[PDB]
């Protein structure tokens, strides 16, 4: 049925926490009511503990399992409580619920809790390994987290396991905190930082979650416990992974609705005890007060205060919390005058005069707070504010009794742990600036503190007094003896709480939001108590599972979030999309309606006047309002600040604002509601304005990103930029930091001097050293920029940044982050923007960055880089990029329509014999093929035929061949491809469609020379890779069999672009020189992918431009659609795993019932995604829906199987293809997808190649890869990516192809431009120079320089040069312009090779080969490397040197390196015959000496360094024996 | 100015300068048509105007060449700004004239200066200052370059073209009282030229390399003789806080401020 709107406002339960949902609470027994003048008093007495059980006793350290009873030292038996549930503890992965009052030691039976985990993964020869489980334990309060990682440091230390807080920021710190195991937080750090992802790194290393004082359920903060409970309960169900969860509580009823929630067993997990267990038995005193005015009030609760701490002024101990910071010290000395006004009665707090040390207290007397005037008689204060060592001191002060007065804070209890004999908790009531009002203070709050009342040691029983409000005084009993219930606070929260969960993915549409809000504690709370929480009972029995009061709810936070545009939801479908602002919001966790007033407020043109209003409107501030009696200070401190507010008079507005600045300037605020509200502003600004710069960086609006990453930096350090930058290292003395700003000598100018000449600035060289160090500790990047047009449209930049500082962790610490971002002609709008991130290993490492950015109509002067520190204030380097001579290329032609042809039949060509192996297969043409018939099959002449990858140009080729067979019996072809896959998956098909059934012979060339000559000649089609067909035909003019032949096919051409392109173009070029010679033509066929440039192509082969076709890529037989998702997360990890449920869906989607590939970046990525596309299949309810046959039937497959994961992904209907596989195991998978069996295969990029298996839909996942050399990810290549995107194609059947990239940010807009459009092209040939010239000069092509020049001509480089001449650096387009560059060529490619000896060069005009570059030439190896080997090898070397000096060879360098192959590669170099010379493991000519080793050591490697090791040995030889020569 | 409160007003009110940007008038009257007729490219003007400010003129530097084939017009494809303050009536600049790589290809035009109050006539200490450069400066042609004066009007801004004459540019070399009536000036000292703006190009920016160009805010940190270097990157707002370091500056504080409210509440990482 149709959902109905419903009012959220009068649903939720205001003042929460202080709710009392019952009306009625209880006696204890022997409790008494009695009221006095204004004040009712009530008392109970302590409790009696039950009789210990028949045959019941506590477990010593002694008795409980073996390695559990380290850390443990210190302490000799187990409490009773511990005791009773230990058992459970270590010996069940049951979900754990205990109910214990204050006292009881709860944190050690969690701790076993730990302690079983711990021991889950355990070694004999080593204990504790720690990379297999992480904790996570959930504290209520900070200090309590900082001192239990201080003390759980200690303890578990014998085990040598990191436990830490986790406060990290996070990208400076999770590959820090990635270390670190069993982390302490507060709920909502999780709740953040599980919304943006830094959770889900290291989820799945969770199998133990801790729950402490879980009865903050009932607390406002509240539904965030409940979001985390839930999204890991939800989670375990998808999963099928489990974790343990253990609550702890303070003893309240409702403790099997927290058992429900946490989904604890009653039977065996639920754990029970009432308040007569706490260790040190409880006498309950309160006070209530009646009277209304508040003005006899304030002396009724001192005077009540005076007789209560006189009751116990004889020997015992009071402690008094006060919720104020300075009425710590005004409460004491009230009681001190009151003691003095009593005509010194209350004094002599001691035995005697001298006795129970008065010296004590006397001799204590200097000290930094207000100490001084109460120490010296018999009482003092506590806080965090006045001092920071003397808390300490004052902590052993009390222990030792010297002090039996103490008045203090809350945090005194929350911190390090000291009880009082007897507590007193003055007034209750607290200022909630979040409120902006005054409220009794927090359940968690009272309980803390008065659990804190009787010691454990020198007490007997404890007493506690709560003084309070006589209204409030009901509420107080029904806690701290177990009347209250825990009640969810979460519909307040629940359309923030809903927006998270779409953001993180986990709610599609209303159906998961009902499934997701049906884990929650408010869940299982409606279930059981609908009369509280707004359900009739009539309506509850319509409805028995509440799911249309589920569906309800939820409906209105759906409208709530499209509303204020964080979701766009249509009531039609009940699916959620999400938005970026959603996820901002999400991200910081601000509220949904702070983040529509900043979507409607924020604007380009934005001032810092203005932004900070925009921030005082945020709707988290909403309660803040000004008071009469500090609008006094407020103006004072408004015309003290440096930002403008006058905008704005005396409103929140104002206050808000000048409080900002009155933090941000450093300023003292005299009232303390003031100081309380400052506080709460400027602790929630920072993600405030975080969450307006990511907006408003992410609409590109340059100048107001600025001003907002500036004022975060501003928040965050405290001061302005008009503040020397030296201030961020608080190492500095301030005095002299104030002398540095006292002249003006810009920061920037600090580097020009050396350590003496600082000192002289400032006339203070005792610093002038200490100050030089801070100024190279200040992070300092330097920049190189390399730009070249791309086409008119796009340029591309390659921006070097060199680290200029000097790094030290204990500042700059394991990362530093910095945003590059390029801006436009006016700074105004940001063209482009990447996060860079330099972590500490990497200083003084280049790192390399390559984007791309478009250029418009007006050309422009320049464009700006720029790059800043994210969290460094006045860090920036700016570089301005000229385009004062760029020359942009010239526009690319329209391609050639396709005409509207009738469709070519195969029955075209008249022989019978071909229309055979067509026939059977496809009954008509492609229109490109039809288009291209006549011109490649009844005509003789050169062509040219670009098409998007997926147009059916094999044939197009195929034609050419055809015709050459009715030209000639013998007819000779050479075929070419520049990938040898693509090239063996050509000769497969051609073997057959022409040696099979036309008699002709087909040939696939090898890498040897003898053999591969012998192989054409033979053969009627050659086919070859550019290497194979280099070698050989570089000596043509003594090969007869190169130069008879009579077609020449180039396939994928454009490859000329990629590297080992450079290879092609020569051999294409070479080509052509030979049909000049051989006075015959050679018909040229070239097939490319669509080529913008493509007349450049057909004019340097040779085909006229009535025999070009170029199409564009939206020409193709099966049309496409393309999508591109980008991901904001820069971190590959995190973005690699968020994408993982996105591939699922995708699915679902674009191809539900077709068959599906996925491209992954890594060989073992494919088993993982293969594996999650299962575990989330399990999800939809839908299970092996990927599976079109029964079990029985993949038996006879399985059967051939190996990898025993395989086996279980291939049975569900998935399966992957990767290096590893067994070629007998690829064939099967193949043949099992395209036969119809599996729906989806995953596979590594490698394969996109080599693949002979089509699809309907394709995905590529992330297309980065990992490079082990440089220590960074490196995008796919282009044609690459184009490649996988052909691979849907199914033209057979579908009437479309569908193809979804998911990417990184950055690399979003380069792909919406770049797949669209042709593709340009553009020649390498300049770069890869010298291995030609030197080859060519050995066969006398070029006898003299004239002779090079003129080589040249005959290139593709020769014609892209005047096209786009910015590109090979060539400075203008003229006649000379190319002379003279081509010239300046010859001249140093041939210097360059005179230098290395492989060639002589005499008159300055003529050349020869010599020995060397006759040895290069005749081996097929690099230059450089016969160069190396001639300054390497000497009289003395033997086989040790050989294999070092083989091993640097150039040929080697493309042997790669992978993730972690740096300690990989030490653990084999161990093991080896031959060490090595302190060698680095990142570079692979060490790898290749190792694995070369190996090999002669016959060692059985890995296959991944096997495979390596095979290419290895494939080109050895060949080295080897130029050694010999 | 009165250094605090004046500041504060006019600086609330710079922020609203990009408002003027779109609405711009160009005095059109009569065109000598022997003369050269300047293009100045809108986006440049746009950005000069929004790091103005309302009182202190603030003064740019024009490079520009002519079209091929086109020697009557001179587009103006640069504007550069230098270490600078200004007065109300007048913009004081130092000696030397930008010297950078990029401007090697182009020749100077002149400059252009924010006038806070309109008047249909060239300042004589416009004309003053021009001829005076033109008498350091051979590299400026006396015909060929010229003084844009920009004006704020209400919500607006509007421009007018100047050259000086040759009676113009002697009395500027003699001149040397720099009150707004010094003797011997004469309307018959300068003339108007042809000026329009234009979308069909972009123009750019040259800055000051180590720091930037607005002392205005440091009047004794500016020196006629002073020398600067240049860099491609676009002008920071006249009350960026960069420009402004005394006021950033001013903090007193003692540290132990912090001691009170030592609660310290954040749960929030």
């Amino acid at each position: 049925a149709p959902r109905q709107v419903l009012d959220l406002e009068d649903l939720v339960f205001t003042q929460g926490s202080h709710f009392m949902a019952n009306k009625r609470c209880q006696l204890p027994d022997g409790s008494f009511r009695r009221q006095r003048k204004g004040y009712e008093e009530v008392h109970v007495p302590a409790l009696k503990p039950k009789p210990f059980g028949s045959e019941e006793q506590l477990l010593p350290v002694e008795k409980l399992p073996k390695y559990a009873q380290a850390g443990f030292e210190g302490f000799k038996t187990l409490n009773r409580i511990q005791s009773k549930l230990y058992r459970a503890a270590l010996e069940t992965d049951e979900n754990l619920l205990l109910c214990a009052p204050t006292g009881a030691g709860k944190t050690n039976v969690a701790l076993m809790c730990m302690l079983r985990e711990i021991g889950k993964h355990i070694n004999m020869d080593g204990t504790i390994n720690v990379d297999d489980f992480k904790i996570i334990y959930i504290a209520p309060m900070r200090s309590l987290v900082q001192e239990m990682v201080g003390s759980f440091g200690k303890r578990l230390a014998t085990y040598g396991i990191t436990v830490a807080e986790l406060t990290g920021d996070h990208q400076l710190c999770k590959e820090e905190i990635s270390a670190t195991q069993i982390i302490v937080c507060t709920p909502e750090k999780w709740d953040i930082i599980t919304r943006k992802g830094g959770e889900r790194t290291y989820t799945q290393l969770v199998r133990l979650i801790i729950l402490d004082e879980i009865h903050l359920l009932h607390d406002d903060r509240g539904p965030v416990l409940e979001a985390l409970v839930a999204r890991a309960i939800r989670n375990i169900e998808m999963t099928q992974e489990d974790v343990r969860l253990i609550g702890l509580s303070a003893t309240l009823p409702n403790y099997e609705d927290v058992a429900t929630f946490l989904r604890v067993d009653p039977a065996k997990g639920l754990f029970y005890f009432d308040n007569s267990f706490r260790p040190v038995p409880l006498e309950q005193t309160y006070v209530g007060i009646t009277e209304k005015k508040a003005i006899k009030r304030f002396q009724i609760m001192n005077e009540i205060v005076y007789e209560k701490i006189m009751e116990h002024a004889g020997k015992n101990q009071v402690l008094v919390f006060v919720h104020s910071r300075k009425e710590t010290g005004k409460t004491a000395r009230a009681i001190r005058d009151m003691c003095l006004e009593k005509d010194t009665l209350g004094l002599f707090l001691r035995e005697g005069s001298a006795s129970t040390e008065v010296l004590r207290t006397e001799a204590e007397q200097c000290k930094n707070l207000e100490l001084k005037d109460l120490l010296p008689y018999g009482f003092a204060i506590h806080h965090a504010g006045m001092t920071r060592v003397d808390r300490t001191l004052v902590e052993d002060l009390f222990a030792d009794k010297h002090i039996q007065v103490l008045v203090s804070t809350a945090t005194l209890a929350w911190g390090v742990n000291l009880p009082a004999h007897t507590v007193i908790i003055k007034g209750t009531q607290v200022y909630s600036p979040e409120k902006g009002r005054w409220t009794e203070l927090g359940a968690l709050d009272i309980l803390q503190m008065l659990g804190r009342a009787g010691r454990p040691q020198y007490d007997t029983k404890g007493e506690g007094i709560l003084i309070t409000s006589h209204g409030e005084l009901q509420y107080y009993l029904s806690l701290l003896n177990q009347q209250l219930p825990i009640e969810s606070q979460m519909v307040s929260k629940l359309p923030d709480m809903l927006n998270a969960e779409i953001v993180l993915g986990n709610v599609q549409n209303a159906k998961d939001a009902v499934n997701w809000l049906g884990y929650a504690y408010l869940y299982i709370r409606m279930l059981r108590s609908p009369t509280l929480y707004g359900i009739s009972h009539d309506d509850l029995k319509g409805d028995p599972l509440l799911d249309q009061r589920r569906l309800d709810l939820v409906h209105t936070a759906a409208l709530m979030l499209d509303k204020n545009n964080l979701v766009k939801y249509d009531k039609k479908t009940g699916n959620f999309q999400v938005t970026e602002l959603g996820r901002i919001a999400s991200h910081y966790y601000i509220t949904n309606d702070t983040v529509q007033t900043y979507n409607q407020l924020l604007k380009p043109t934005l001032s810092e006047i203005e932004l900070f209003r925009v921030f005082s409107l945020s709707s988290e501030f909403k309660n803040i309002t000004v008071r009469e009696e500090e609008k006094l200070e407020l103006q004072k401190l408004l015309e003290r600040v440096p930002i403008p507010v006058k905008e704005s008079i005396e409103e929140p507005s104002a206050k808000i604002n000048v409080l900002l600045q009155a933090f941000i300037s450093q300023l003292k605020l005299e009232g303390f509601a003031l100081m309380a509200d400052m506080v709460y502003v400027t602790q929630s600004a920072g993600r405030l304005m975080r969450a307006i710069f990511e907006i408003v960086l992410n609409r590109g609006w340059a100048q107001l990103t600025d001003k907002t990453l500036n004022l975060c930096k501003m928040i965050d350090k405290r001061m302005w930029q008009s503040m020397c930058p030296l201030r961020q290292f608080r190492k500095l003395p301030e005095e002299v930091v104030k002398k540095i700003e006292k002249k003006n000598f810009p920061f920037e100018r600090l580097y020009d001097l050396n350590h003496n000449e600082i000192g002289e600035l400032i006339r203070m060289p005792k610093m002038g050293k200490t100050i030089h160090k801070y100024v190279h500790l200040f992070p300092k990047l330097e920049l190189s920029v390399h730009l070249q047009p791309i086409t008119r449209s796009t340029l591309k930049v390659e921006l070097t940044i060199t680290p200029d500082f000097q790094w030290d962790e204990k500042v700059h610490g394991s990362s530093e982050a910095f945003w590059i971002l390029v801006e436009d002609v006016d700074s105004e709008v940001i063209l482009h923007h990447e996060y860079f991130l330099l972590k500490a290993k990497y200083a003084q490492d280049e790192h390399l960055i390559t984007f791309f950015v478009p250029v418009f109509e007006p050309l422009p002067p320049q464009y700006f880089i720029r790059v800043v520190s994210d969290r460094w204030l006045s860090c920036e380097t700016q570089l301005p990029v000229s385009f004062r001579h760029l020359i942009l290329p010239e526009k690319y032609p329209p391609p050639t329509e396709l005409l509207d042809l009738q469709p070519l039949p195969v029955s075209a060509l008249r022989n019978s014999a071909f229309e055979s192996l067509y026939q059977d297969k496809f009954p008509f043409f492609n229109p490109i093929q039809t288009q291209v018939f006549n011109t490649v099959y009844n005509s003789d002449d050169n062509v040219f035929v670009g098409a998007p990858t997926g147009s059916g140009k094999t044939i197009c080729a195929e034609f050419a061949i055809l015709r050459m067979l009715l030209q000639s019996s013998e007819g000779r072809c050479v075929y070419i491809t520049p990938m040898e896959a693509l090239a063996e998956q050509v000769y497969m098909d051609w073997y057959e469609k022409f040696q099979d059934r036309l008699n002709k012979k087909v040939v696939l060339l090898t890498g040897e020379t003898s053999t591969d000559l012998k192989l054409l000649g033979k053969g009627n089609i050659i086919i070859s890779t550019p290497e194979k067909w280099d070698i050989l035909s570089r000596r043509w003019k003594q090969r007869k069999n190169v130069q008879n032949i009579n077609l020449f096919v180039v396939d994928e051409v454009h490859l000329i672009g990629g590297e080992n392109g450079p290879v092609l173009e020569v051999i294409c070029s070479r080509m052509r020189y030979i049909s000049s010679q051989i006075e015959r033509p050679i018909r040229i066929v070239a097939l490319s992918s669509s080529l913008s440039n493509a007349k450049d192509v057909a004019h340097w082969l040779g085909c006229s431009a009535t025999s070009t076709f170029n199409f564009h890529p939206n020409v193709r037989p099966v049309p496409l659609e393309l999508h591109i998702q980008g991901f904001n997360i820069s971190h590959t990890q995190t973005r690699l795993l968020s994408m993982a449920k996105p591939v699922y869906h995708a699915i679902t989607k674009h191809s539900p019932k077709k068959p599906v590939i996925v491209f992954v970046p890594s060989r073992k990525q494919t088993r993982l995604t293969a594996i999650d596309i299962l575990t989330t299949c399990a999800a939809d309810i839908q299970r092996q829906r990927f599976l079109h046959c029964t079990e029985k039937d993949l038996i006879p497959y399985l059967e051939k199987l190996s990898d025993s994961t395989l086996k279980e992904t291939l049975l569900n209907g998935v399966g992957y293809l990767h290096e590893g596989l067994s070629p007998m195991e690829r064939r099967l998978v193949e043949q099992l997808f395209s036969s119809g069996a599996i729906q989806v295969v995953v596979a590594s990029r490698s394969l996109c190649w080599g693949m002979n298996v089509a699809a309907h839909l394709v995905i590529i996942m992330d297309t980065q890869y990992y490079n082990g050399k440089i220590h960074a990810y490196v995008d796919y290549p282009i044609y690459d990516v184009l490649q996988m995107v052909g691979h849907a194609n199914r033209p057979l059947q579908d009437d479309e192809g569908r193809c979804v990239i998911m990417c990184q940010g950055s690399k979003k807009d380069f792909f919406k431009k770049f797949l669209y459009e042709p593709l340009p092209v553009e020649s390498h040939l300049d770069h890869c120079m010298h291995d030609h010239f030197n080859a060519e000069i050995v066969t006398k092509t070029i006898e003299n320089k004239q002779d090079a020049v003129d080589y040249l001509t005959w290139t593709f480089l020769y014609r892209r040069m005047t096209q786009n001449p910015n590109y090979y650096n060539l400075q203008g387009i003229s006649h000379r312009h190319l002379s003279d560059h081509l010239s300046e060529l010859v001249e140093q490619t041939l210097s360059d090779l005179e230098q290395s000896k492989c060639i002589s060069i005499e008159d300055e005009m003529d050349v020869a080969p010599l020995n060397l570059g006759m040895i290069a030439a005749y081996y097929y190896i690099n230059y450089t490397t016969i160069e190396l080997f001639s300054m390497s090898l000497n009289a003395k070397t033997k086989v040790r040197g050989l294999i070092e000096i083989i091993s640097n060879a150039a040929e080697y360098e493309n042997i790669p390196i992978r993730h972690h192959e740096d300690n990989l590669l030490r653990q084999l170099a161990q093991k080896v015959p031959h060490k090595l010379n302190n060698p680095k493991f990142n570079d692979p000519h060490v790898k290749t000496n190792l694995l070369l080793q190996a090999h002669l050591s016959r060692m059985q490697l890995s296959a991944e360094l096997q495979s390596d090791t095979e290419e290895i040995l494939s080109k050895a030889i060949r080295l080897i024996q130029a050694c010999v020569d | 100015f009165s250094s605090k409160t004046e500041w504060r007003v006019r600086a609330i009110s710079a922020a609203n300068l990009h408002l003027r940007t779109n609405h711009i008038y160009v005095s059109s009257d009569d065109i000598k048509e022997t003369g050269y007729t300047y293009i100045l490219p809108k986006n440049v003007l746009k950005k000069f105007i929004c790091i103005s400010d309302l009182r202190a003129q603030i003064a740019g530097y024009l490079y520009g060449v002519s079209p091929p084939d086109n020697p009557q017009v001179k587009e103006i494809r640069c504007i550069v700004m230098v270490p600078q303050w200004g007065t109300h009536q007048t913009v004081h600049l130092p000696g030397q004239l930008p010297q950078h790589e990029y401007l090697k290809e182009m020749e100077p035009l002149g400059w252009i200066h924010t006038q806070p109050n309109e008047s249909p006539q060239l300042s004589p200490q416009d004309v003053t200052t021009h001829a005076k450069i033109m008498a350091d400066n051979p590299s400026w042609d006396g015909e060929k370059t010229i003084i844009i004066t920009c004006s704020f009007t209400p919500g607006s801004c509007t421009l007018t073209a100047y050259k000086l004459t040759p009676s113009g540019y002697e009395w500027g070399r003699q001149n040397t009282d720099k009150g707004n009536n010094p003797k011997g000036y004469l309307p018959s000292h300068y003339e108007r030229v042809q000026m329009l703006l234009s979308d069909r190009f972009l123009g750019f920016f040259m800055v000051p390399a180590q720091s930037s160009w607005n002392y205005n805010f440091m009047g004794v940190r500016h020196d006629p003789n002073m020398k600067y270097e240049l860099q491609l990157a676009n002008p920071k707002e006249f009350y960026h806080e960069v420009h402004r370091p005394s006021h950033f500056l001013n903090f007193a504080l003692l540290q132990e401020g912090e001691v009170y409210s030592a609660d310290r509440e954040d749960l929030y990482a």
